[PDB]
């Protein structure tokens, strides 16, 4: 185990002790069934990896200073232009949708086409070019899941800040740093009642 | 509207039917002294008429050239155009009481069946038990369905005597 | 031979007022009498008779 | 055992087992075991729905009448929200029917065949949660904080509290509708007006409860 | 050209061809099961009721697939009512 | 089987397990009689294939840009000419009706005449040139029947939306995406009564 969700409890027993990221947090008992156990495990890691990429892109674009994550999917509504890293790209909404569908379809299909199940979670090989999975893999996976869970929570944070505060995540961060006791989720006017 | 049936409120014949009908009673009131019971009575008939010939129109009762209120049966027409109080709503009211009477009757019949001589509790009705089953028919629809979804409302076809074919 | 005295048997005779209906076996003549099972019925036929001797095959407990 | 009326003859099929079994089946409606089971589930659903509704008509009102919120009357909020949200009645209702229909369908089949929704492979990953514990008590995804797992007597207390509070909330909803139907005011308004002159402001002196012509 | 010949000829040809190679086998199969199996044989015997008894000229056609004269006058009849329903329909309606 | 129409239900024993597409959906028990089951099974696949072609054609004539599924037999009434992909085809409703009759009169009779009850729905051979059946056919049959049940339902949707919404399938879609809550079957007038 990596710890305990509530220090002093013991309720989770279906969860294997070797499961990467096993903090023993299953309040609704969704992992009892071994097939659902495997599916949820694969879904969690996938969600984590995507969220980690999304979080890097959402803030990364702001860091470099080419716009915020929310402003990215708007040009097509206004019939503007796509621009990656500032450099322009000659595409449009329908073509991007089509190219995305086919790519994601051929890739995700193959990943699910896998039967070993463990590979579906950790394929390695071509997916392990630097081959850092030679040792300490059992703990590096904990880092992958822990950072991934944090990434998923952070992604929700970006959406919530934009939903209530409206300002960009970096801007909202500075607002709190500049006025911590004044600017917060408590004073956004959406988090608290009415 | 509906089938050329004008609303009684806008029905001129309906208005004339009032004028001429109250005149026919205000001519029978004259041949009587102002205080006589005959006259107190004819004045009540004139008031009751003037109230009815208005309660009807206020209920939006469409009437034809005859000036006599007509009723709409189609649920869609009655509901869509606010004519539900006529026929439509009354329909369920009768059905509820009708089924209530029938259900209470079968409850009693099936209780006296078995009991000693069931034939002598049909002539000399057991008023006590008959009075303990009347209110049981209030929720008859709930109980009747529970019997359909349990196969107890009807009898097996191999237990009902049938005439030779 | 025949349903036990007192046993209720469903009448199977087609032209019987008590067909598909049940009745108590008053007796069963243990001779070769064609119809031996005497069956009594609370209900009475149109004539007014409330009983009838049915054959063993005409009765089913 | 406490009865709805002291001295009332307990039916027979109402043996102290169901939460709130005060022996009240005058019209012997729950005589059939299957009927009683469905009625039991129906009661719980009715009470839970009413409790989560009277809480949405009284609570929001008591705070509006205390300046905290501005929620409209329960008999006017519908139109206010419709003009506020802008969603047409038709579309709003249809969507609700489909969502409620699906959840009702799963609960319905679970009764028809107890613990059947947990079929292997049915709801992607979750079927297990869709198992159920006793008639109207889908323990698991519901009751997450595990309050009905403490003892076998905290369940029987927390279950008598659901039924008595439900029955009360169900009657409360009927009251609110009748109160506004006759008084023409909100529930708090009716209570306040009553407490003002308690012996002069009752259902008798409303004009609609008893159309006294004589 | 587009005179009655075009409409009448086409209708006749199509129906005859469709009834000489397409529905012809189904037609024969349906005739058999209907008259031999479920239906029995009529005109048991006796009387000058041989009129109801099957003829013979109908059962004398070298035409392969046994396209009898009645079949030619059958599909062709169906065809002469399509040629005259198509032309007639264009006439008015 | 392939799943359960009502997770939890059971039975439809009259519906065999091998039947390609058995999700158990036969509430009105229309497949109890073995004979009827045979005909219904063959008809379903026949309907699916025709339905799939129709849905593709209905959207294709609009997607490519040549009109809509409804306003296509308009030329024969308005008094115009046929037009496949713009190219004017030199025919008239009368000659098309006749060509169709004989064409369908032969192919359909040929299929119906074949008596195998397994090769009347799945002939293969010339009907399977690329020989895709080899290696596994059940999954393709399920996709064929599942994709077809989608098409049969869609083809009904196009007619229904045109009858009430009075809009082309592609155009009606845009209307929904445009104002979802305000452009549905409900806000139309014919679908719902109130
Ligand atoms: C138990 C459920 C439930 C109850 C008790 C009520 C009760 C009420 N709703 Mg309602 N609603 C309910 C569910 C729902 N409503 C709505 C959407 C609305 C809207 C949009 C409106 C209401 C309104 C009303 C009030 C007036 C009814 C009306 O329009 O009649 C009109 C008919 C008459 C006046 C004729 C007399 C009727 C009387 C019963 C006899 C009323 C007190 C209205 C409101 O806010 O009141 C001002 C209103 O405008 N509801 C939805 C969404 C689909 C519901 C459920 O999904
Ligand atoms: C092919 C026909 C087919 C039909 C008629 C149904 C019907 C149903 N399925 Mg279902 N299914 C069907 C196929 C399939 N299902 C599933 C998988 C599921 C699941 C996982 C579940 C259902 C469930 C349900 C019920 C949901 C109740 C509901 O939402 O009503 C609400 C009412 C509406 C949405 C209105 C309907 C409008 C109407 C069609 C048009 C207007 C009139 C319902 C009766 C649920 C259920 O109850 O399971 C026990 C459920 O949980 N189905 C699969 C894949 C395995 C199917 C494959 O073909
Ligand atoms: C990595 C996690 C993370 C971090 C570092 C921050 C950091 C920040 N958030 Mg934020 N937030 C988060 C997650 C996070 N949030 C999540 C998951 C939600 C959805 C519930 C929100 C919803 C949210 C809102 C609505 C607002 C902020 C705001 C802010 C800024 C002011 C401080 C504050 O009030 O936060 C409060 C955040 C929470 C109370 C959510 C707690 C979630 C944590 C991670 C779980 C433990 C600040 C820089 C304010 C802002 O935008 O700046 C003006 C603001 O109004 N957050
Ligand atoms: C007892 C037999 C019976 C008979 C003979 C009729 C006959 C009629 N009904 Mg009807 N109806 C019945 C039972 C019956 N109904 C029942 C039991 C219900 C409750 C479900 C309804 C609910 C109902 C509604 C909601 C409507 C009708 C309507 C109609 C009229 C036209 C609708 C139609 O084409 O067919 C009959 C239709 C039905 C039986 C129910 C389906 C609802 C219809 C199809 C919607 C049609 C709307 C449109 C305005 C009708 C055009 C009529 C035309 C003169 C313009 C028609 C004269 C329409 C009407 O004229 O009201 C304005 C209509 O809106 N009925
Ligand atoms: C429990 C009493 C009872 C019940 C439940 C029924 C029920 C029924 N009768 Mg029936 N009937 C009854 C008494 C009853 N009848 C009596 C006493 C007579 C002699 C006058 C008849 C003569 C009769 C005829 C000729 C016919 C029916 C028919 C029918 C069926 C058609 C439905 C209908 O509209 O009712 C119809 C009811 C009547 C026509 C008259 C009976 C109405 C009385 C007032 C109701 C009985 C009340 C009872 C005295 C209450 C007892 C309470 C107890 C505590 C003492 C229906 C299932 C029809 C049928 O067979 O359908 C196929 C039909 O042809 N009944
Ligand atoms: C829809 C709501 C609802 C439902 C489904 C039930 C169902 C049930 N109740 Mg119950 N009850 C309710 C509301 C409800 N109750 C309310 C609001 C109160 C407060 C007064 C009570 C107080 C109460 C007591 C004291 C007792 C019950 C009992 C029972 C069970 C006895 C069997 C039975 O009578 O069949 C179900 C009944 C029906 C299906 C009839 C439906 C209601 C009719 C149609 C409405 C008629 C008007 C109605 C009286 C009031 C509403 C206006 C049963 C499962 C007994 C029990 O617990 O045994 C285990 C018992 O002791 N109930
Ligand atoms: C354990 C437990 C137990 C018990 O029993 C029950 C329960 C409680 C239920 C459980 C829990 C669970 C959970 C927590 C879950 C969560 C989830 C999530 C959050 C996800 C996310 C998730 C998230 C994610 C993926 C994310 C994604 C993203 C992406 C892709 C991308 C994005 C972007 C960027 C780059 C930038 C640009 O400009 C734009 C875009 C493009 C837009
Ligand atoms: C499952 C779960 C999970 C885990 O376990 C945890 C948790 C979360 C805790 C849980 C939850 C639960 C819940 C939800 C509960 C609810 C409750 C309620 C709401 C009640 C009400 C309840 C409610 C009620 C009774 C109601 C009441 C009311 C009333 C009396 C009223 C009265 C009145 C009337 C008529 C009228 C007038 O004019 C006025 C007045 C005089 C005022
Ligand atoms: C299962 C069950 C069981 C129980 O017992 C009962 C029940 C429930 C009743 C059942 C159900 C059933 C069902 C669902 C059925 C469905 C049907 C359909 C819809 C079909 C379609 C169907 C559909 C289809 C074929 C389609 C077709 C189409 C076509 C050919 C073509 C068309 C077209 C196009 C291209 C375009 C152009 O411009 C025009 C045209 C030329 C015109
Ligand atoms: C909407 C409505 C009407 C519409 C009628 C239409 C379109 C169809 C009607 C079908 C009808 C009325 C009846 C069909 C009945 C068929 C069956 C098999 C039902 C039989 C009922 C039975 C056996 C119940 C008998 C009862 C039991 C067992 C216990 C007690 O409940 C008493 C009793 C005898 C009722 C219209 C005429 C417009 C007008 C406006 C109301
Ligand atoms: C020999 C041979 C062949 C064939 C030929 C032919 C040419 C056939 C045809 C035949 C025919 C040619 C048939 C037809 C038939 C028909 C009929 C017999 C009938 C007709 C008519 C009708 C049916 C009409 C009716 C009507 C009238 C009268 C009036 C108006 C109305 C109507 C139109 C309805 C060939 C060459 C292939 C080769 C080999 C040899
Ligand atoms: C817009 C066009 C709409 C469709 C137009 C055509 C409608 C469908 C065709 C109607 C005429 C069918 O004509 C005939 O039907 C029968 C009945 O199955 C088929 O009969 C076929 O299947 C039956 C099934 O029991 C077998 O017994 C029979 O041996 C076999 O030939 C024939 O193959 C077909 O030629």
């Amino acid at each position: 185990r990596a710890g305990n969700w509530l220090p002093g409890s013991d309720a989770p027993a279906w969860l294997p002790d070797d499961l990467p990221g096993n903090y023993g947090f299953d309040p609704l008992g969704l992992c009892k069934d071994p097939a659902s156990l495997k599916r949820f495990t694969e879904s969690e890691v996938i969600h984590c990896r995507w969220a980690m990429l999304g979080a890097a892109g959402c803030l990364g674009v702001e860091a470099l200073g080419f716009g915020n994550w929310y402003d990215a999917p708007l040009w097509a509504i206004n019939g503007g232009s796509p621009t990656w890293f500032g450099i322009s790209v000659p595409f449009d909404l329908n073509t991007l949708l089509a190219v995305e569908f086919v790519a994601m379809a051929a890739a995700e299909s193959r990943r699910g086409d896998e039967t070993d199940a463990a590979k579906r979670i950790y394929p390695g090989g071509a997916f392990d070019p630097l081959n850092f999975a030679k040792g300490d893999i059992e703990t590096l996976k904990l880092k992958e899941i822990k950072n991934g869970r944090l990434a998923m929570m952070a992604c929700l944070g970006f959406v919530a800040q934009h939903a209530a505060t409206g300002k960009t995540p970096l801007q909202a961060l500075g607002d709190h740093i500049g006025n911590p006791w004044g600017s917060n989720f408590a004073t956004n006017g959406v988090s608290l009642p009415f | 509207d509906i089938a050329g049936l004008t609303p009684c409120s806008e029905s001129a014949a309906y208005a004339k039917r009032l004028k001429n009908e109250v005149k026919g009673l205000n001519k029978r009131l004259k041949n009587y002294e102002a205080d006589s019971a005959p006259a107190i009575a004819l004045k009540a008939t004139i008031e009751r008429t003037q109230n009815r010939f208005a309660n009807y129109a206020k209920a939006g009762l469409l009437c034809g050239a005859d000036g006599l209120p007509h009723l709409i049966s189609d649920p869609g027409l009655a509901l869509k155009y606010g004519h539900a109080g006529e026929v439509f709503i009354p329909t369920f009211g009768f059905l509820y009481v009708a089924g209530w009477i029938g259900y209470v009757g079968r409850l009693y019949l099936n209780m006296v069946k078995g009991e000693a001589k069931p034939t002598e509790k049909e002539i000399i009705i057991d008023v006590p038990a008959a009075l303990r089953l009347t209110w049981q028919g209030a929720t008859w629809p709930v109980q009747v369905v529970a019997e359909l979804r349990a196969n107890t409302l009807t009898e097996k076809a191999e237990n009902i005597t049938i005439s030779p074919r | 031979v025949g349903p036990k005295r007192g046993s209720q048997v469903k009448i199977l005779r087609p032209e019987s007022y008590w067909y598909n209906q049940t009745g108590k076996v008053v007796s069963v003549d243990q001779s070769g009498i064609l119809y031996p099972v005497v069956v009594r019925f609370e209900t009475q036929n149109y004539a007014g008779v409330t009983t009838n001797n049915f054959a063993l095959d005409e009765v089913q407990p | 055992r406490p009865l709805w009326m002291p001295g009332a003859t307990v039916p027979a099929h109402l043996k102290g087992e169901l939460a709130g079994d005060f022996g009240f089946d005058p019209l012997n409606l729950g005589k059939d075991p299957q009927a009683l089971r469905w009625y039991q589930q129906a009661e719980l659903v009715h009470g839970r729905t009413a409790m989560t509704a009277v809480a949405g008509i009284l609570i929001p009102g008591l705070l509006t009448k205390a300046g905290v919120l501005n929620v409209p009357e329960w008999y006017e909020a519908g139109k206010v929200s419709a003009e506020q949200t802008g969603i047409a009645l038709g579309p709003l209702l249809a969507v609700q029917l489909f969502m409620c229909g699906f959840v009702e369908g799963k609960r319905w089949m679970d009764f028809l065949k107890p613990g059947s929704q947990s079929e292997a492979g049915s709801f992607l990953g979750f079927e297990a949660s869709f198992k159920g514990t006793d008639n109207g008590y889908p323990g698991g995804p519901f009751d997450p904080m595990g309050m009905c797992n403490e003892s076998e007597a905290k369940t029987k207390d927390l279950k008598l509290k659901e039924i008595k509070n439900g029955r009360l909330a169900m009657l409360a909803c009927l009251g609110f509708a009748a109160q506004y139907g006759a008084t023409g005011k909100g529930p708090l308004d009716n209570l306040a007006d009553h407490l003002a002159a308690p012996l002069k402001t009752t259902f008798v002196d409303n004009g609609i409860s008893i159309p006294i012509h004589l | 050209g587009l005179e009655p010949y075009l409409q009448v000829c086409a209708g006749t040809a199509t129906m005859l061809a469709v009834g000489r190679f397409a529905f012809l086998p189904l037609h024969r199969r349906d005739l058999e099961r209907s008259a031999a199996t479920a239906g029995p044989k009529t005109t048991g015997s006796t009387y000058f009721d041989s009129l109801q008894q099957e003829a013979s000229f109908i059962t004398s056609t070298n035409d392969p697939a046994g396209f009898t004269l009645i079949d030619t006058m059958a599909w062709g009849a169906l065809g002469h009512a399509l040629g005259f329903a198509f032309l007639a329909a264009s006439s008015l309606q």
